[PDB]
């Protein structure tokens, strides 16, 4: 296994950072991958030496000093995923890629006009069943998981209405219990004090 | 083929 | 112009002792094929490589427990003869234009899960929750929420379909399902997703919204000896129509 | 001060013999070769093992690719077969010959191709399979090969020696004579 | 100790053939795929040149010269491999880097034991039949100078030598012979200079 760092990285939308892989031996070449949420490895770079640039990405490989770096700039939401370096051991008889530990990259969405609100949504098949939608909060807000076992809270999730150039975060809460209401649905976490709780 | 280590 | 490697099936569930066969179509013209094993700790274990139809290198586990082929008239195949719980991993197939001189292009992989038995496999139940009147009057946007619950394992693909065409804009789905009860090791899973449209678009009763969850489960050849419905690979959908007030 | 050196990785695969070779060369001398069958590194001098190592399975993968590349070359060329390169054979002692003092006879097979030979040492006209060693097919600057065969012997005026080399470029297996002269 | 890197074989693609020879005889044909990857160190790892040479039977058909940066056909038999492999940019990048990832990598390992290897020559002088023989045997490396002196004046004619003889076991030998008709009291000196010697070795022979 190749030593890779950082193990995790949270990047605000539009900012930059760098990853690095240290090799304990001479490598023929190094590949860089972006494994998306779908689990598919996206080829980013093939380097035997020097520096290559691909859009907002940039990568360098130094075989003598036995390291490789990957630079991301102007971070976009689609850049999220687990980034891997992989190299061929020039001394290895096994023809195979040796992968780094990986960097889990999260791109913090930049929410321009936050509008925190918790809405109740009725089930299309029945008015009995319903969910609570904490939406339009900015990215600093963290959604705490359920402690009431029968209540269920999903993590936050950013959708992109591309035609309107609009981004928004949302998390969903639901329960079978009757005592559960949307007013205390996200009470376990710190929602903004100006959260719009409608009638 | 060849059975390689690991 | 980017090479594409195909892999079926996307997900696979098997019981201990069963065969688990996975197929791979390398990029047209690539003479070299690789098979890797990626577990949940993001550790990649090389399994075997090919030069055209001929195996060149493989580790001991592959030779003794696996059957691999890359014939000229058929897709490449990697098959576990007797599946074990430790075989649960993402099986990646990569092809390259040369032996060790070019980029290895990887396929989507097969997410294989090997359970003790297939007694606790369940399909998802799907529900669509209509936007609220409060969000419409407040933001002039309407959010639909889809819940897929009670399924096991977490081998599902959720998609939104507006008026018969799959949409991706305004959609976001949970990156990973949550357990309905984390205390159980075979806990059934739940998954949420949202589709947000404009208020005027939701206010058209002609517009049809459908949340579709493709479940990966047992096959027709899989033996099922229980009373409930066979949890086979199936699609479970919930739908809603536009509403005004 | 100046350090002038040439390090060569030489490899081939040969039909119909179905035989491959993989070796490293340093200024004209073998560093090692990989036993293709057993997949082990064979160092030319045993002390070389202390300073270096090589994963021999890398050579086995190379030979497999070279094997397939040879089939490509056989399809690409369809020339009339008409050329073998007969070898030069020289027999000489490793050291100045002194009677009663153990020495080594060198059978130097040079400037030949294909890399396939059959070599027999003869002491007093009969084959000797004891105290004999032999190198793999060593590279030259050009397209041809060379090879060393060795015979340990005890110099005496009663004995004579012959190195018989057989090669496809030879109409008749040639033997080169050697006997002690003071 | 430290593991050596090596040149990994590249796959050739078929499909095209050349108009007609070479390779054995009709009764016994043979076919040889031969490749020499040469790391050239002109002054250690300061100036390094990679020269990969491809041979089919008796014919060198393809080369990769690091000063060129691409494969070049030596004969028409190698042109398909050059056109195929030069259309693979990542191959070419990886190949050009092998002056470092293979050549300079392996030199630093071999610099520990192969480069500094020194074996002292054994020098012997004996007449024959005249002919004065200076036997210089069992030395390494090959760089050596063997001079004949008559009365301290270097003899530049009548020298008959075997040249440098490679024993194949990391030793060298040579026979440098002087054709002289010796007058009474003449001092003949064979002088040998070698990297293993701090001072020149001198063996005298008096007529
Ligand atoms: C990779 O290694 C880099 C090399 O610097 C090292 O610094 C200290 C720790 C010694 O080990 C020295 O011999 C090296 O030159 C580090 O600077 C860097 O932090 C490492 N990064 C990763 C991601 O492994
Ligand atoms: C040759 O270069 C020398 C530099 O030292 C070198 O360091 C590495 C590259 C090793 O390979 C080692 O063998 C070399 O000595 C100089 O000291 C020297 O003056 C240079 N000589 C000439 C003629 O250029
Ligand atoms: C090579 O030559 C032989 C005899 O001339 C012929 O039978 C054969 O078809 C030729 N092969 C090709 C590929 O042209
Ligand atoms: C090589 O020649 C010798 C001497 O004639 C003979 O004994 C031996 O059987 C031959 N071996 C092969 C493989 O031709």
């Amino acid at each position: 296994q190749v030593e890779q760092s950082p193990s995790a990285l949270s990047l605000h939308e539009g900012t930059g950072s760098a990853l690095r892989c240290n090799f304990t031996t001479t490598m023929r070449a190094v590949q860089w991958f972006q494994q998306n949420s779908r689990g598919s490895l996206i080829n980013l770079f093939y380097l035997a030496s020097g520096t290559k640039e691909n859009g907002r990405l940039k990568s360098t490989f130094n075989s003598k000093e036995s390291y490789s770096t990957l630079h991301i700039r102007d971070a976009q939401l689609e850049d999220s995923g687990t980034y891997f370096c992989a190299a061929l051991r020039a001394t290895g008889g096994n023809n195979k890629l040796t992968f780094g530990q990986g960097t889990v990259l999260s791109v913090i969405p930049d929410i321009q006009n936050p509008d925190p609100a918790v809405y109740q949504l009725r089930d299309s098949k029945s008015s009995d069943k319903s969910v609570c939608l904490f939406t339009d909060f900015d990215s600093q807000t963290n959604v705490s998981q359920s402690k009431d076992s029968d209540v269920y809270i999903t993590d936050k999730c950013v959708l992109d209405m591309r035609s309107m150039d609009f981004k928004s975060n949302s998390a969903v809460a639901w329960s079978n219990k009757s005592d559960f209401a949307c007013a205390n649905a996200f009470n376990n976490s710190i929602i903004p004090e100006d959260t719009f709780f409608p009638s | 083929y060849v059975v390689v280590p690991d | 112009a980017d090479p594409k490697v195909i892999q079926t099936p996307r997900y696979l569930v098997k019981g201990q002792g069963q065969k688990a066969k996975m197929r791979c179509i390398p990029e047209k013209g690539h003479p070299v094929v690789f098979w890797y094993q990626q577990n949940k700790n993001n550790e990649f274990k090389f399994l075997i490589n090919f030069q055209n139809q001929e195996v060149l290198q493989q580790i001991d586990m592959t030779e003794k427990r696996f059957s691999a082929e890359c014939p000229s008239n058929s897709p490449c195949s990697l098959e576990i003869q007797s599946s074990e719980a430790g075989d649960s991993a993402l099986y990646l197939c990569a092809s390259s234009l040369n032996w060790s001189q070019d980029t290895q292009y990887f396929g989507p992989g097969t997410r294989l899960l090997v359970l003790e038995d297939l007694k606790n496999v369940f399909p998802p139940e799907v529900a669509v929750f209509e936007p609220s009147e409060a969000e419409i009057s407040h933001t002039q946007k309407a959010t639909l929420v889809c819940l897929a619950t009670g399924f096991y394992p977490d081998h599902v693909e959720l998609s939104w379909w507006v008026n018969g065409k799959e949409v991706h804009s305004g959609v976001c789905t949970d990156p990973q399902p949550l357990k309905e009860q984390p205390a159980l090791n075979d806990s059934r899973y739940a998954l949420s997703s949202r589709l947000r449209v404009s208020a005027t678009f939701w206010q058209n009763p002609r517009n049809h919204f459908r949340c579709q969850v493709q479940f990966y489960g047992l096959s027709e050849n899989d033996e099922w000896t229980q009373d409930r419905a066979k949890p086979v690979t199936q699609i479970v959908s919930a739908e809603a129509w536009g509403r005004a007030d | 001060i100046k350090e002038e050196h040439t390090i060569i990785q030489a490899e081939f695969y040969l039909l119909p013999d179905k035989r491959g070779e993989f070796m490293f060369d340093f200024d004209g001398d073998e560093i090692f070769h990989v036993d293709i069958e057993k997949s082990e590194t064979i160092w030319r001098l045993e002390e070389f093992a202390k300073f270096a190592s090589f994963e021999a399975q890398g050579a086995l993968a190379n030979i497999a690719v070279d094997k397939a590349n040879l089939d490509v070359m056989k399809e690409r060329s369809n020339n009339t077969p008409d050329a073998n390169v007969a070898p030069e054979v020289t027999v000489l002692s490793r050291s100045p010959v002194n009677l009663g003092e153990p020495n080594i006879l060198i059978c130097f097979i040079d400037k030949f191709s294909p890399p396939v030979v059959n070599v027999t040492w003869l002491r007093n006209g009969r084959p000797v399979t004891e105290g004999v060693s032999e190198t793999v097919f060593l590279p030259r600057d050009d397209h041809l090969f060379r090879k060393f065969h060795y015979l340990t012997f005890l110099p005496s005026t009663d004995d004579f020696y012959d190195c018989e080399v057989d090669h496809w470029g030879l109409e008749e297996p040639l033997r080169k004579h050697w006997e002690f002269e003071e | 100790a430290d593991s050596l890197s090596f040149f990994s074989s590249s796959i050739k693609r078929g499909g095209g053939s050349l108009v007609p020879g070479s390779g054995g005889g009709g009764s016994r044909p043979w076919f040889l795929e031969y490749c020499k990857s040469e790391c050239h160190f002109y002054n250690g790892t300061q100036r390094v040149r990679l020269l990969v040479r491809y041979f089919y039977n008796l014919e060198e058909n393809l080369r990769f010269d690091s000063d060129v940066g691409e494969f070049r056909a030596v004969t028409e038999l190698g042109r398909p491999d050059a056109e195929n492999w030069n259309s693979q940019p990542e191959f070419l990048e990886q190949k050009r880097a092998e002056v470092d990832t293979v050549c300079r990598h392996n030199y630093e390992i071999f610099d520990n034991f192969l480069v500094p290897r020194r074996v002292e020559p054994t020098v012997t002088v004996y007449p024959t039949k005249n002919l004065l023989v200076c036997s210089v045997s069992d030395f390494y490396p090959g760089n050596i100078e063997v001079r004949w002196f008559r009365n301290g004046k270097e003899e530049k004619t009548g020298i008959v030598s075997t040249g440098l003889v490679r024993n194949g076991d990391w030793t060298f030998q040579t026979l440098v012979m002087l054709e002289t008709v010796p007058q009474s009291g003449e001092v003949y000196t064979c002088q040998v200079e070698h990297p293993s010697l701090t001072d020149p070795v001198t063996v005298e022979w008096k007529a």
